[PDB]
Order: structure tokens, then sequence, then C-alpha cells
RNA sequence: CGGAGCCUCGGUUGGCCUCGGAUAGCCGGUCCCCCGCCGGGGUCCGGUGCGGAGAGCCCUUCGUCCCGGGAAACGGGGCGGCCGGAAAGGGGGCCGCCCUCUCGCCCGUCACGCACCGCACGUUCGUGGGGAACCUGGCGCUAAACCAUUCGUAGACGACC
RNA sequence: AUGAACCGAACGCCGGGUUAAGGCGCCCGAUGCCGACGCUCAUCAGACCCCAGAAAAGGUGUUGGUUGAUAUAGACAGCAG
């Protein structure tokens, strides 16, 4: 899997088929980030495959949907398990994010993991994605953003669309 | 392109001028004509694709052109010679146009200049 | 018809590049104050990366070897030529086009020169980033005309600082005149206005 | 020193983007270049903006960081954001770079000839003005 | 009386990094840097002017020593603005960098 | 292999194009510095070998 | 210095005649202020997504004809003097002249200019660079190098003194 | 870049269009996107399978993560008894 454009939460459902044995095999419900559903089932079926007994031919799919962010319009915090490969040894990580919505805060995980310890998205597997309060937050990079009178300013603007006036006789401002 | 309208000649001998606009002949050019004490335009045919067309018309809604004047008028014959007709029709439907563009301010003298691109000016940023 | 670049401020290899491309598309350009051009980087490894190139040199006859040329002026043609197919008639014929000068000479001293925003260093380089001169980094390596050419630069400098107060006052006048004459101009202004040029 | 803060209450041109040349108000800040924006007077739902394309102005409405979209057109409405901005110098110009880009070709022949003239006074009375600065000298 | 064609700068042929087709030309009309402002070139009628030895026959006029290769426009080349043009014979590389007119009668407006 | 015994290289290479000079009399390629506070006088004179 | 043509070479299709310089700061006025060979600093006032804006400025070319209104009367065109230029020197400014005008620009009236009958390289910087005499008149010009010979500070021959 | 074997893809002579692999500062067609998120100071930086060069060990350079601690009963410093 790649992790290609903003990731998309689906709800996916799976059960083993109707056997002599039992007639009914429980029902499983995951939470996955995926470009799409194509790729969602697929990885629904990986994780079911390394956690249970059930395989894409000893099993079906059910249900899968789109879970759609509930407040799209709140700023929330997000902790986010991880559990990654590294070079030699794999690790169990805790980030905090901040974004308006879960997949969000998701896609951005995916970027700054790659990032920042170069891991890509078929060694990053989710495990538990969660709204937490700011007093629950322990990174100082998010809670510095709590702060009800916050203000701060754009130090240096950096003068974008360069090639427009391309040849010019003003030396750009970059103070406003 | 509509009757009235005021067009810019880019190919024929009257290259950039601005003409007014009459109607649409049988054979499907522009019968386009300007004032010919303005910008020495006659009675005179064009095409659709070799003019450019402007955001600037009159109402002439209430003037009557000859009916006499088609295709085979305007057709080539064969030194060139001007007919009598032709300056009657002529000096006719001047008679009809020139007051009226002469209400809109400064017309006559945007009628007899022409057309110019110079440094900076480009057609796709540019409109009429 | 020609440009006029100002080479005070700008990165090496980034203007050579715009102006390579330029003048391959048949312009004419010429780049003045040379010894202005900053270089991303510390000045020490510049140099170094410099004194590797004198280095670089043929064995058997150094006369044939690499012409390492020591004035800034020269060390950006020679970058810029690098960005050229000089092999070809019409890579010599673009050098040709291209004339490169250390200080800003009377020709070229009494126009108006151009800057180029997308190899400007205040806009390609983080503040906190060092930067080398060019005209330092050419004095310490075998440029012997820093002084002489700083002079000249001085003298020109203030020079263009008269000419700037008497267009300053010309400025002045040309305002205090507008307002004695609005009376009688109201109906040219109030035109523009409405089509937006005047306010 | 500074004098433009990015604040919760504080309204922003937008140069570039989807809704471009619209003031919006900053809600709250999201992360280090994205902030939570919604321009209720203008059209502009909440979303979240980064602050490359959003150029912050002198005009502060209050407002709390959660404050929903019906508070912020009553403080847009109560401070009448909307005129102050159209009388502001930044929107008079903003109008008429609009309005020459809009320009005709026979308006723009009209303004080409009032322009000559209009150089042509100022030119006179410019060196009628320096033949008196030269005479009171000398 | 004045100029009534854009100005184009014969950029190089319609190649790749080792090959070349000589039926296409691309030009870099001044002015226009982009998709969304070439649209309005796009069909115009593409020439390029030049001097020669001897005289040659001028349509409506004396003849003289000028000669020219008409062209059209097809189609956009880029994002920067450069265009693709065809000419009824394939442009001599002497006019890479060189003026070509574009000229308006072929107009959409 | 490398040299057995190391020897001084023989000839100066500061003086490697050994041509017969163009001009025929010895032109002084830089004057001393000129310095404003000693008094105007001549740098250089010509001779003939006796 | 003060006329018409021929051959060849090509691209070009209005110019912008200038501060320096910062980018976590600038720009323009300003004295009610203090010092200096008008410049600098301090106070104050206007802007700053730069409007004294290269997203910019100037000229703008169809013409002639008559009369009228708006701007100019101090200016447009062309003969003598005064300076400004050295990094690869400015076809700039200033003061008088005998000639000339309300023509030059901005809006109104009048008509005309091969209206070459829809059709392409049109429109220029073009007294462009190089060459041959045709060419009428004016002001100034009658040289040097090489070979040969000698020299011998030089030298295979050239070369050099 | 270069190349008997690598990637795509196999070939009659051509026009139009679109792609694979690989690319879009310049040479050199194409990012002259107002591209997004972070890391990186190198006085030997780094820059794309085969491929053309590097290891164990270390860093109080800098970033993220894990675990165990102590602190308004007033800690780590730091200056004194
Ligand atoms: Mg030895
Ligand atoms: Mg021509
Ligand atoms: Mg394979
Ligand atoms: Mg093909
Ligand atoms: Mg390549």
């Amino acid at each position: 899997m790649k992790a290609s454009g903003t990731l998309r939460e689906y709800k996916v459902v799976g059960r083993c088929l109707p056997t002599p044995k039992c007639r009914t095999p429980p029902l499983y419900r995951m939470r996955i980030f995926a470009p799409n559903h194509v790729v969602a089932k697929s990885r629904f079926w990986y994780f079911v495959s390394q956690l249970k007994k059930m395989k894409k031919s000893s099993g079906e799919i059910v249900y899968c949907g789109q879970v759609f962010e509930k407040s799209p319009l709140r700023v929330k915090n997000f902790g986010i398990w991880l559990r990654y490969d590294s070079r030699s040894g794999t690790h169990n990580m805790y980030r905090e994010y901040r974004d308006l919505t879960t997949a969000g805060a998701v896609t951005q995980c995916y970027r700054d993991m790659g990032a920042r310890h170069r891991a890509r998205a078929h060694s990053i597997q989710i495990m538990k994605v969660e709204e937490i309060a700011a007093s629950k937050c322990r990174r100082p990079a998010v809670k510095q953003f709590h702060d009800s009178k916050i203000k701060f300013p754009l130090p240096h603007r950096v003068l974008r669309r360069q090639h427009k006036p391309r040849f010019t006789t003003k030396r750009p401002n970059t103070f406003f | 392109i509509t009757p009235g309208t005021i067009l810019i000649i880019l190919t024929g001998r009257h290259r950039g001028k601005r003409v007014v606009f009459l109607k649409q002949l049988s054979s499907g050019l522009l019968l386009v004509t300007g004032p010919l004490s303005l910008n020495r335009v006659p009675l005179r045919r064009t095409h659709q694709k070799f003019v450019i067309a402007t955001s600037t018309k009159i109402d002439i809604s209430g003037v009557k052109i000859p009916k006499h004047l088609t295709d085979a008028y305007f057709k080539k014959k064969k030194k060139y010679e001007i007919t009598e007709q032709r300056k009657v029709d002529q000096k006719a439907v001047d008679s009809q146009i020139l007051p009226k563009i002469k209400a809109v301010p400064q017309l006559q003298g945007y009628l007899r200049s022409v057309f110019a691109l110079t440094n900076g000016v480009y057609p796709h940023k540019l409109v009429f | 018809q020609v440009l006029v670049l100002d080479g005070r401020g700008h990165l090496l290899g980034r203007l050579a590049a715009i102006v390579a491309k330029q003048v391959l598309l048949g312009r004419k350009v010429v780049v003045v104050r040379c010894e202005g051009i900053n270089i991303s980087g510390n000045f020490y490894r510049n140099k170094l990366k410099y004194l590797a190139f004198l280095r670089k040199r043929m064995n058997t006859n150094p006369s044939r070897g690499p012409y390492h040329f020591r004035a800034p002026s020269r060390i950006f043609w020679r970058t810029v030529r690098g960005m050229l197919p000089h092999k070809t008639k019409r890579g010599q014929a673009a050098l040709d086009r291209l004339k490169v000068f250390d200080g800003i000479p009377p020709p070229y001293d009494k126009k108006k020169r151009m800057v180029v925003p997308a190899a400007l260093k205040v806009v390609r380089l983080k503040p906190t980033r060092k930067f080398a001169y060019l005209g330092r980094l050419a004095h310490e390596v075998g440029w012997k005309y820093q002084a002489v050419t700083a002079t000249l630069e001085e003298k020109r400098k203030e020079k263009a600082k008269i000419h700037y107060r008497k267009k300053k006052q010309l400025m002045r006048l040309r305002k205090q005149a507008e307002k004695n004459v609005e009376k009688k101009i109201s109906k040219f202004t109030d035109v523009l206005k409405t089509h937006g040029l005047l306010v | 020193v500074f004098r433009r803060f990015v604040e919760v209450g504080r309204v922003a041109y937008v140069s570039f983007g989807p809704h471009a040349g619209k003031l919006v108000a900053i809600v709250d800040v999201i992360d280090q270049n994205r902030a939570l924006v919604d321009g209720p007077c203008t059209r502009v739902r909440r979303q979240a903006m980064p602050f490359k394309c959003m150029q912050l102005t002198d005009f502060i409405l209050k407002f709390p960081h959660s404050a929903r979209q019906k508070y912020v057109r009553k403080a847009w409405e109560k401070a009448d954001i909307n005129t102050k901005w159209a009388a502001t110098r930044w929107a008079k110009k903003i109008e008429a770079r609009e309005r020459k880009a809009k320009m005709t070709d026979f308006d723009r022949y009209k303004v080409m000839k009032a322009k000559k003239m209009r150089n042509r006074i100022i030119k006179n009375e410019v060196k009628k003005l320096q033949r008196a600065a030269l005479l009171k000298a000398s | 009386s004045g100029r009534l064609w854009c100005k184009a700068i014969f950029a190089g042929y319609k190649r790749g990094l080792r090959n070349q087709r000589e039926h296409t030309a691309l030009l870099k009309i001044e002015g226009v840097y982009a998709r969304d402002e070439t649209e309005f070139y796009l069909g115009k009628r593409c020439a390029y002017v030049y001097k020669a030895k001897n005289n040659t026959v001028t349509p409506g006029g004396k003849p003289n020593k000028t000669r020219v290769i008409w062209g059209k426009v097809t189609r956009a080349h880029g994002n920067s603005g450069m265009v693709r043009a065809k000419f009824r014979s394939n442009l001599p590389a002497k006019a890479i960098g060189h003026r070509i007119r574009v000229m308006l009668y072929p107009s959409r407006i | 292999s490398h040299r057995k015994f190391s020897a001084p290289r023989h000839g100066s290479l500061g003086f490697l194009p050994r041509k017969r000079s163009s001009r025929h009399r010895g032109k002084v390629k830089s004057f001393p510095k000129d310095d404003p506070s000693k008094p105007v006088h001549l740098t250089a004179f010509l001779g003939y070998k006796a």
C-alpha cells in the first residue's frame, strides 16, 4: 500500500464462509485507512489473516463503507499508536497530531513518519486512533497550540510566484 | 457579431481600421462599411473569420439599407472604375450612419484612428 | 531590447541558468556588478572548491590546461558557458550574445538594472544560511582589481546619488504642479479614475 | 517590530486558492502552517486554510476561538467590516486594477487621448515652474 | 499603421532528448507563459519572414527579396506557454532563436 | 617504479619559456610603489655596459 | 564636409536617460531641531501586499480642408557663445538671434484624398554595414615598409641589433 | 550520460493522438505548479536495481520514540553552611 493523497477511513466487516461445523461464524469489524476501498479490503484481509485463522478464500467481506468525520469543523488533537519496522527491529510509537479529521490526522501521520524515520506505508501498520483532549496531550509540539489567547505574526514571507515578474526592476519585500 | 457593432479589419488593404458592421450577406460574408469621410471605407464585403469584433455597438435597428445590393452587386467584374450608383448608395447609407455614430462622444475619432500593437500589448490579456 | 541584470544579491548558478536560457532564446543580456554575486554555502567551502578547480590542470602542458579566470565577470561567464552547448555554432553564438562586465561601465551605468527574483538570495535562501560574495572570493583567489573597482563604484554611486536628488525634486515639482492644476485637469483625471488608472 | 499578528478574530485577504479575493476571519489555528477560517458575510464556508494563501490585514473582531458561524456573522456585521474594507486604500487599488483589466478597446482609446492632454498640461506647468525657480535663484 | 502580429521566438523543433521531428516546431509567444493563456493563440497563422539574394514575386505589390514560410498553430506544449506549430515546409535550423510573426486574422473572438 | 636515488630537478621552471626576447632593451616590469610623502624623483635610468 | 543609382549581407517591426540598500523592515515629505562641504542625523506626518506600483511610465502615425470651444501666449522649427563626459568619454543642458505661428495638442461643423470592387510577406531602427566608378564644389597631404648592402651585442635558414 | 545481457518495448514507408520505463533549473523536449508535509550544515555533504565504491565503533550536532525515576512535603542546577 502507498498513501497516495489524503487517506479515507473505512469501516469493514468480514466473516468466514458458513460451514457444516458452525453455521454462523463471528463477524469482525476493523477501522482502516486507505486511498480507496479496493486496497482497503486488501488491508483488512491482511490484518485479519495476521490476527485470526481467516483467509481471503476461507472468508468473505460483508460491508466495506466509508466513515465520515462526525465533526470536521472542530480542530481536534489525535493520539496515534503505531507499530512499524525500522532498518533492524520493529518499534511501537505514540505520536500526537492536530487536525480537523481523523483521516487527515492519519494521512499527516503517514507523511511525517516517512519523513522522519523513512518508514514507508507498507512497513507502517496502524493499530488505534482516537481523539485526545488537550489536558491528556503529552507532546509539547501539540500542547503549545493549546492557548485561548494565541497570537503570533508571520516573520518572513518568502516571495512566492517568482517567475511571473521574472524580469523586473523591483527588489521584493518580505515584510508585511 | 451583431448588426451595429464595430469591427477591426486585419487582412485587406484597409487593415487595422475600425469599421461599422451592417448585416450578414447571402454569401456568408459580412457587409461592412465605415464612414468614408472618417476612415475611407466604402460599402465592402469582408470575411467573418478575418475580422476582430469588439465590445462597442450602436443601435442601427432604425436604419434601412438598400435592398438592391447583394453578392452579385459586390462581385468583381473584370483599371477599376467607380460607378455613380456606388457613390449614391454610399452617401445614402452615410447620411443614416454618421449622425447616429456622432451621438456617442469621441466615436468619430476612434473610428478614424487605427489599431496597432505596441510593446507589452498582448491580445490574450487585453479584452476588446 | 537588451536586458541589464544587476549581479548584486543573485545566486551564481540560479542566475546563470535563467541567463543562459534567455540568451538561447535570442535575447541580448548583460550582467553588471558581478562582484556582488552571492554563492550559497560558507565562504571556506566555496573557496576550497575553487582551489580544487585551480589544482585541476593539464600535467604535460599547463598552457593547454583549463583556463582558470580570476575575475568575477569571467567566472560568471564560464559558469554560464557550462550550461550551453558551446561546442556548437548556436552555443558560440549565444556566448557572443552574452556580455559580462565587472562593475558598472559607463555604457550601462546610465540605464536601469533589472533584478530576477527567481535567483535572488533573499528569496531562494533561508536567512540562517551562510553565503559568499563572488567579488571577495575572486580577490582571495587572485583578482587584482577589487580596490580600483570599489573606488569606481563609490564614485558612480555618489554621482547617481546626485542624479537621484534631481529626480526627486523633479517629482516633487510635478506633484505640486498637479495639485495646482487639478482644477483645469479634473475632466482629464476622473476618466482615468473611472477606468482604474489614477486610484 | 510587527503590527499584524495572526490571532483569533483577525480578517485576512486571500490572494490565491479557491476563494481568492474574499476576506475571511480566522477562528482557530490548527498547526504551524494551517488555521481554521470562515467568512460568514462573504459566502465562504468554515474550512482549513494555510497561512501562505491568506494575507492578514489590520482588522480584528472579538469572538472566542470556538464560536460558531452564527456569532461570527454577528461580529462581522456589527463591526461593519465590508464597508471598512470598501473604504480602505487597499481595496480601492485592487478595484482599480480590476477596472483597468476590464478596460475595453474604445475606452482605452478615450483614456489614451485624455492622458495625452493631461501629460501635456502637467509638463508645461512643471517647466513654467522650473523657469520661475531659476529666476528666483538668480 | 503599425504591427498587427504577435511576437514569437522559434525555440526549437518537437524533439526528444536524442531525437527530433522536424515537421513540428516549438514557438514561445511573448507575453503568454501558461496553458490557460495559450488557448487564444490556437489555430492562428504563424509566418517566418526572411530575406534572400534575388528578387521574388510579392502579392499586391512590387517584387522584392522577402520570402516567408506559412504555418498554423496546432496546440499547446507544456505548462510554460510554449506552443506547437506546423508549417508548409519544415523551418530551417537557422531560425533558432529568431522572430516569428503570429497573425490575428484567424480570429475566434 | 620510483626513482632509486632522489635528486634535485635540473633547471628552473620559473624561466620556462627560454626563448629569444622580443624586445632588445630590457624593459621594467614594475616600478617601486609610489608614496606621496617622498619628493618627486625618477625611479629608473638607462646605461650601456662597458 | 557638402546629390541620384547597382551588387552582396542579414535580422529587426516604439522607447523607458541610472540612487544606494534592508528583507525580524522599508518608502516619501517635513522642519518646530542639531551639526557639516545643499548633505547627514533627531522630531512630526502620510503609505506598506509596495501606487512616487516594471501588475509600472512616456509617444502614439491616417492626412488635409473651413469655421467654433478648452490649454499655450513665457512655446514649436532653425544661427552664435557658456559648461557638464575618462572604467570602454555626453549628438545633453543653459543664454541671446533677423526669420515663423496661433498649424502643431483635447473636444465640436464641413467635405475630399484610386472607395484599386473580402484574400500573403503590409507598417520601421533605413541617409543600415561592405564594394566599383559614375560625381559636382571647398578646406589640408606629398609617406613609409620590404628586398638588396653593411653591421655582429645576434644567428642552422629565417629572425634580431 | 557512457554500455552485447539491466527497465519498457521488439521493427514494412508515413500523418494525427496517447502512453510504458525514465524524466520536467540549463545543456535537454517537459513543473515558468503562487505544489503539500518534515529532516538535513557537511573545513570529504547528498543526489535513483544491476552500478561502479565502504565496515565494526563512537557523537552533549540535531529530531522522533520507548522505559525507569523526582518535584510545591518545594527538586536538576548554581552560589554558601
Ligand atoms: Mg625518492
Ligand atoms: Mg521590411
Ligand atoms: Mg521485471
Ligand atoms: Mg508518432
Ligand atoms: Mg534527461
